[PDB]
């Protein structure tokens, strides 16, 4: 299975994987901050009356 | 039919598009691919102009008037009888003029000439494109274009000028006018000089570049010389069209007030405010 | 007392007759080189017929 | 990416760089000087709460119109 | 006025023809280019003098001799630059392995 | 004059630089969204 | 067989096709006015209008401009064709009409009209080689010769100028073909 | 990867940078000309205070 | 299939393609931004039932 | 039937054909796009009985 | 100049491509007709 | 020009390039449809 | 640092700099002179509390 | 410091300097002459308390 | 042309010049923010 | 021709004159701020 | 041509004296102007 990496550049691979993860994780967080109402409940906890 | 020296010049090659396919003549005319597209757009545009005359109030040549749409249609195509026809004719015009310039480039390449003529014509196409594409686009409606009619387009020119109260005060227009007038003066001098050395009074020998140079130098104080006068004539004639494009594109999109009150900046320079 | 005919119109047709005369003259001058045309049916002159080719007297010595 | 210094004469890259920064600086200053909020030469001493803010929505009266009636 | 070879870039202080005694790669490049050109320019000027001497046209011989002398003077100016850069090239560590002149 | 080594090396810089730029721009959009969402 | 071209076919508007090397035979953009008078152009005073600058002592380069002599000439294939060794001047309206190039690949000197030379960076800086887009460095060897080296006839002017003009179509086979 | 054989990096790099510089400048000025994102004048408004364009009238 | 690239220079076709797609993408975005329903920079936050719709035919 | 490609070099036809069809498709879309009945960017959701009809 | 077997080979592609395009366009019209008939 | 094997390998990138482009566009259209459908 | 004066001609850069400062200084003075706050030739004798201030935010 | 005159032709500098001072002097005088406070040809005999002052802040 | 020795040396002056500029610019922004925030 | 010693000497004067000019401009801004602060 | 280092110092002394004398005149002018009509 490892032959799939033959002819690649490992620094390209880590560059593509790393950038994909950064994109995906940001998207997933801003989505999840929308659905779960957090940190909106966090802010409302410590907010001033 | 061909000029007595022409035949040896009628080689293949020099096209931009199409290769040998259209690389032939029809009478005097070179055809080429852009010749074919020229005739297409010329024919379609001209017949749609005749159709515009037919559904308008008169066949009188001076009075035919194919008008752009109402401003309410914005950048859309209007109904064809309500100015959409003017829009289709405008696309044909753009296609015909662009095809003409590219056909000129193919002809010049076939003769081993420089590209000066196609690019000089580009100055006129720029002014037309400013009037019907760029300025109406910046104003947000195709209805800002001028109508296609021998005198109705002069009514448009009149009314656009008075939209700015006193269009003579437009500073780019003053430059454009100065180029047009200076061009016509320079053309009269160049024509006169060449003719007067090549057609001297009877029994006089044919003149020379030296006599032309001497006389011109008594007119302006300096020698322009042979290539210099053709550079000047090209600079003046094309600069006139470029400054025309500038003067109309700033009127409306950038300056909206009367043109006389633009000169307020000159009155308020700090040395004499 | 002619209602339709007026001096500006009379002048304008005077000009048109001169101008079409002028275009003819210029097209005669334009044919002093390269004419008559070659054709598979023999020489062609176009219209108007061109003025003859000029011969130019050079400055005798200098 | 220091191989960028192999691709060009460094004297000319500094001339281009200085030009770009100078022009971009003047663009941003005159934009701000033309704004209401950052017209600092006239209003620079105003407090942050006093400085202009662009309206969220202008009002109207139903008979009034900013533009003349059209065709 | 602008100098011929740096032209518009002389407004921004790039001026590689100036007399340089320190080692500088930019001046060395310029000097190698201008030496080859000026050697050829001297070679042309003396061919021109020989031709005009064969024709024997005295005022043309006089000018061709004056032009050759001027062309030699300009070549000497570049050879002076070449040598002073050569002296610096030997000692400044980063400098070229190939001689300048 | 290009070579396959020069090309392959330059490709790595262009790919990594492009992706790094798109990462920084993705954060800029995250900040812009949190301040004033456009949907 | 000495006719320089034939019709591509029998239809009325068809192009001609050259039978030989068109740059040398003078067909299409390489053609010249073959009837043109084989005498020198003359000044108002009757001296030869176009002469090598070496033979008129009043002429000189303008102080601010580059001296082209000694500069290399770079041809259309980017090879060095030669170096400039002389200027020819128009004496009626003072200007440089031709460079004379000593060929690198032979013994000839050939004329090079000023209208075929481009300066690097449009002459704004550099000013240290001449660029000849029209013909390859090999084609310089066939540039038409003048009968003398101190004067040029109106016919020789037409032949030399036509030769460089033809190179924009004929120097490489691809130049004749469309871009798309 | 061989696309870089067909195009000179010294040209490509400037062409790409020129494209991005124009595109970025276009998007900023388009936003600055909008009402919702005229951020120099109104950037301190909260997201509920910021302008929104007109809706469907339903009548 | 790949003999298309033997008929035409791939370099030219890539420049032709990218030019067309860039202009096409710009035109479509401008047409949308210039519309009422899709003027997303001003009205993008409206829900799908509050975004403008062009008028129907009359009832008779 | 194939002999039209001995008259017309196909590589020089196909570039011309693509241009013609690209322009034609753009023209037809814009004619529809600014008609009342087919201005789909603004009234595409209507459904066929509600779409405008150019009666007068 | 192209040979007759090259012309015959191209003709098969050119017919097939044209007819495939016309088939796709006919399906596009079927969808457009179903959504909003013009007659 | 180009060799038929070099054409063969180029085509594979042009195909997968076109496919990746269509894929992103198709997702973008489905997002746009989910936000503000046009039929 | 100082090797920059090998890379550039001192004689030439100084003229470019001195010309730039002259232009910059004059521009800044004329921008101030045409303001209300800093029209110092007319109003320079006003105290700092008394000098003009641009119009504030308060509005209906 | 006199080495500066080796770097620049002093006759070029003196020409550039004297022309700069002449223009600058004239610009300042015409700016002042156009002002209200310093229109000295019409009002130079007014005492320092009588001379015009530009408008202040309203401070209403 | 340019050596790597100069190319690496030069990059060090670029970085320090750049950092100095960015340090000054970011102080200037934070001063401006304290005076009149734009969000 | 120009020695590195002369480049070093000129750098001394150029830096000193630049800094001395910035110092004079600092005193100008101190005086201007005292007369009529702009923030 | 050129200029000698002795010619440079000889010039410089007059140049400084000119500049100083000019600054003195301008200083007296400003003080006369100030005591006539102060601008701050
Ligand atoms: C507004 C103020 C300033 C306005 C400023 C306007 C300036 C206009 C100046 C240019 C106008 C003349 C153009 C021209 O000469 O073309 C060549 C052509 C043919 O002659 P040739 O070139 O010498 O010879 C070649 C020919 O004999 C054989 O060639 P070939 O066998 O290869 O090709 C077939 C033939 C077939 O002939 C034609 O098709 C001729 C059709 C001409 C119709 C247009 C006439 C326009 C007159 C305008 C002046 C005025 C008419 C009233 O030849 C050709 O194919 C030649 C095609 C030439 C195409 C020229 C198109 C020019 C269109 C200009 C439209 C201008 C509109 C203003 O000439 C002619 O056919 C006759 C022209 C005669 C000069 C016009 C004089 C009119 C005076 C008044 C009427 C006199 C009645 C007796
Ligand atoms: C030459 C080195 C390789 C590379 C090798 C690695 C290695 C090895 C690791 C990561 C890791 C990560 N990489 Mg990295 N990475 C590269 C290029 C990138 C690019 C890009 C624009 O090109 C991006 C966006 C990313 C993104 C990411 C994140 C997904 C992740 C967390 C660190 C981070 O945010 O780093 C942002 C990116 C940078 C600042 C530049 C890249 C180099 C720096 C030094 C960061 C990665 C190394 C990290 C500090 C190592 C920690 C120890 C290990 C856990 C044993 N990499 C280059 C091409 N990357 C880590 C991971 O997988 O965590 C889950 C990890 O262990
Ligand atoms: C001559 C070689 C050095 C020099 C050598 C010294 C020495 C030695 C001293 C100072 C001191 C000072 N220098 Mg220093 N200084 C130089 C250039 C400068 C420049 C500049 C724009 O280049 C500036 C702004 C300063 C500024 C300053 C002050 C911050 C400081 C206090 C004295 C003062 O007010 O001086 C006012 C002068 C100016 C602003 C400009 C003119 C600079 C003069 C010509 C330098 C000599 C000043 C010195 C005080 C003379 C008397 C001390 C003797 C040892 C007896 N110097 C030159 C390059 N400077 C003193 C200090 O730090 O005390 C705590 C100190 O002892
Ligand atoms: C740039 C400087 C000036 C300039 C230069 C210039 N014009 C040129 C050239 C050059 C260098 C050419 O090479 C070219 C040429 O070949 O000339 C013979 C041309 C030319 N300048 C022309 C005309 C022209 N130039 C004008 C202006 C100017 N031309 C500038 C002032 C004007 C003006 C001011 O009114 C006119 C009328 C043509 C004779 C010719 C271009 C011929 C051409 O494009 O031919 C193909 C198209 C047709 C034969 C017809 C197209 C028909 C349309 C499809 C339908 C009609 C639509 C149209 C918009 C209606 C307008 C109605 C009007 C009453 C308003
Ligand atoms: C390079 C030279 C080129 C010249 C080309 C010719 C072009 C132009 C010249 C035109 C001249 C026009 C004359 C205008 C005055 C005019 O028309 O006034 C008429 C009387 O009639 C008249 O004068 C009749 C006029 C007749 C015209 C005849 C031919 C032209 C004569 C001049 C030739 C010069 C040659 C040198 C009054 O008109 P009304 O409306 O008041 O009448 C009714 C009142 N209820
Ligand atoms: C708002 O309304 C409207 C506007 C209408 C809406 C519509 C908008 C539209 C249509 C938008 C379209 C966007 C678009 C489409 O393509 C956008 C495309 C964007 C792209 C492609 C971005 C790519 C960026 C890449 C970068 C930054 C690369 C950086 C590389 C670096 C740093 C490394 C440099 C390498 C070196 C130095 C080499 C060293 C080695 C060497 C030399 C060696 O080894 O030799
Ligand atoms: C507003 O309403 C108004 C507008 C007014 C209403 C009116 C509208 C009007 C009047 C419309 C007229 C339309 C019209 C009329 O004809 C339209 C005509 C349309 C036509 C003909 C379309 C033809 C398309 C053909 C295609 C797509 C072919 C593709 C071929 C391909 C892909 C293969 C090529 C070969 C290769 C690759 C070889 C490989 C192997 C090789 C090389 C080897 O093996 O060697
Ligand atoms: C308002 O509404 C209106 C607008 C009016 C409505 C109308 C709309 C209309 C009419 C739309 C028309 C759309 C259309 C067609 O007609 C659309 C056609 C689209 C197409 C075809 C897109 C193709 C995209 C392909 C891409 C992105 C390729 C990317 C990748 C490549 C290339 C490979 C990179 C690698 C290389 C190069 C190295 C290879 C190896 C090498 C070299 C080696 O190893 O040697
Ligand atoms: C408001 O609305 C709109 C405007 C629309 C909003 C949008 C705005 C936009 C889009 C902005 C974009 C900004 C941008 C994007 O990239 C901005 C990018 C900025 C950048 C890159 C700045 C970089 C600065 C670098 C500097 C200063 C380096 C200086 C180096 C020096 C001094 C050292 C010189 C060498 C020396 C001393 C010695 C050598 C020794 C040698 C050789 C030896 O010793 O041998
Ligand atoms: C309205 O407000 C808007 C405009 C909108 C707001 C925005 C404003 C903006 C963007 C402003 C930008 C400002 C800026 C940015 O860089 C400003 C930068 C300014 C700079 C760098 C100034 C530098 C000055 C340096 C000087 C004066 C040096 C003098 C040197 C002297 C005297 C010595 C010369 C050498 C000698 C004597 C030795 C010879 C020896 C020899 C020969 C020998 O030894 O032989
Ligand atoms: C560390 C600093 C060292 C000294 C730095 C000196 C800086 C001098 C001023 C730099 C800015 C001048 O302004 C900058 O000039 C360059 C000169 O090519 C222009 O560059 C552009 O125009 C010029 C002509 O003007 C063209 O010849 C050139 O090919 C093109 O790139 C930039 O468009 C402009 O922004
Ligand atoms: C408003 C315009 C500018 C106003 C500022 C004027 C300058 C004010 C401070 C001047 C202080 C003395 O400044 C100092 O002069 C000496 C020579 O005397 C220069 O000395 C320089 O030349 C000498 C040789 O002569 C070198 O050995 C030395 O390395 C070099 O720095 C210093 O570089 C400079 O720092």
């Amino acid at each position: 299975m490892h032959r799939i990496w033959m002819g690649t550049d490992p620094h390209i691979i880590m560059s593509a994987l790393g950038s994909f993860l950064v994109g995906a994780v940001l998207v997933m967080h801003i989505w999840a901050y929308g659905q779960f109402n957090w940190p909106a409940t966090l802010k409302a906890k410590y907010a001033t009356p | 039919a061909m000029l007595s020296f022409e035949k040896k010049y009628r080689v293949r090659g020099g096209t931009l598009i199409g290769g040998d396919l259209f690389d032939f003549w029809f009478g005097p005319f070179y055809v080429g691919f852009f010749g074919v597209t020229t005739i297409f757009f010329v024919t379609l545009g001209t017949l749609l102009c005749v159709w515009g005359a037919a559904m308008g109030p008169t066949w009188n040549l001076w009075q035919i008037n194919i008008a752009p749409p109402d401003l309410k249609y914005g950048l859309g195509l209007a109904p064809l009888r309500e100015g959409g026809l003017w829009q289709i004719i405008t696309l044909c015009a753009l296609g015909a003029f662009g095809s003409w310039a590219l056909r000129q480039a193919e002809i010049a390449r076939k003769l081993g000439m420089g590209m000066h003529i196609p690019w000089a014509y580009g100055g006129a196409i720029l002014a037309y494109t400013t009037l019907v594409v760029i300025r109406p686009f910046l104003l947000g409606a195709w209805g800002h274009g001028f109508p296609y009619g021998i005198f109705s387009h002069l009514d448009w020119v009149s009314n656009v000028g008075y939209q700015y109260l006193h269009f003579h005060y437009n500073p780019a227009h003053m430059i454009a006018v100065t180029f047009f007038f200076t061009n016509c003066l320079a053309l009269a001098m160049h024509g006169s000089l060449i003719l007067s050395v090549t057609n001297p009074p009877k029994g006089t020998p044919t003149g020379t570049s030296e006599q032309e140079n001497v006389f011109f130098r008594d007119l302006l104080g300096y020698s322009i010389g042979a290539i210099g006068i053709h550079r000047l004539g090209l600079f003046l004639a094309v600069g006139a069209a470029v400054w025309s494009a500038i003067c109309i594109v700033i009127s409306g999109p950038f300056w909206t007030q009367g043109w006389p009150e633009w000169w307020n900046w000159w009155l308020n320079l700090p040395i004499w405010k | 007392m002619m209602e339709y005919i007026d001096g500006a119109q009379i002048a304008l047709y005077a000009f048109w007759l001169f101008f079409f005369g002028l275009i003819i003259y210029l097209r005669r001058e334009d044919k002093r080189e390269g004419y008559p045309l070659e054709s598979p049916q023999g020489p062609r002159d176009g219209w108007p017929k061109g003025a003859p080719k000029k011969t130019y007297v050079h400055r005798d010595h200098g | 990416m220091h191989r960028i210094w192999l691709m060009y004469d460094p004297r000319r890259v500094m001339v281009a760089l200085v030009g770009f920064l100078a022009v971009l600086a003047l663009v941003i200053h005159f934009v701000l000087l033309s704004s209401q909020r950052y017209s600092w030469i006239e209003n620079g001493t105003l407090g942050a709460d006093q400085a202009p803010v662009g309206a969220s929505a202008p009002a109207a009266a139903a008979e009034m119109s900013p533009l003349p009636p059209g065709r | 006025s602008v100098p011929v070879n740096d032209g518009i870039w002389a407004w921004y202080g790039i001026d590689d023809d100036r007399p340089m005694a320190a080692w500088s790669r930019f001046h060395a490049t310029r000097c190698v280019e201008q030496l080859a050109i000026n050697r050829a320019r001297v070679g042309a000027a003396e061919w021109a003098l020989a031709d005009v001497q064969a024709r024997g046209i005295v005022p043309c011989i006089a000018k061709a001799a004056a032009h050759l002398a001027r062309a030699r003077a300009e070549l000497a100016d570049w050879e002076a630059q070449g040598h002073r850069l050569e002296a610096a090239r030997k000692v400044t560590p980063g400098a070229w392995t190939t001689p300048v002149i | 004059g290009m070579t396959e080594e020069e090309a392959r090396r330059f490709h790595g810089y262009m790919v990594t630089g492009t992706l790094g730029y798109v990462v920084v721009a993705s954060v800029a959009h995250f900040l812009a969204w949190s301040w004033r969402p456009w949907f | 067989s000495d006719v320089k071209f034939v019709p591509a076919d029998n239809y009325n508007g068809s192009p001609i096709i050259p039978t030989g090397n068109p740059m040398i035979d003078g067909v299409g953009p390489a053609s010249w006015a073959e009837d043109r008078r084989d005498e020198p152009d003359l000044t108002y005073h009757g001296s030869h209008k176009i002469v090598p600058m070496r033979l008129d002592p009043t002429f000189s380069i303008a102080k601010g401009d580059p001296d082209p002599r000694g500069l290399p000439v770079i041809a259309a294939d980017k090879q060095v064709a030669g170096t400039v060794v002389e200027l020819w001047v128009n004496r009626s309206e003072p200007q440089v009409s031709y460079y004379e190039v000593q060929l690198a690949s032979g013994e000839r000197r050939v004329l090079l009209p000023t209208g075929y030379v481009q300066w690097p960076n449009f002459g704004l800086w550099g000013n240290d080689k001449l660029l000849v887009k029209s013909i390859t460095a090999a084609q310089f060897a066939n540039v038409p010769a003048t009968k003398r080296d101190d004067q040029i006839t109106l016919l020789e002017e037409d032949k030399i100028c036509a030769y460089y003009a033809g190179g924009h179509m004929y120097a490489f086979a691809e130049r004749s073909q469309p871009i798309i």
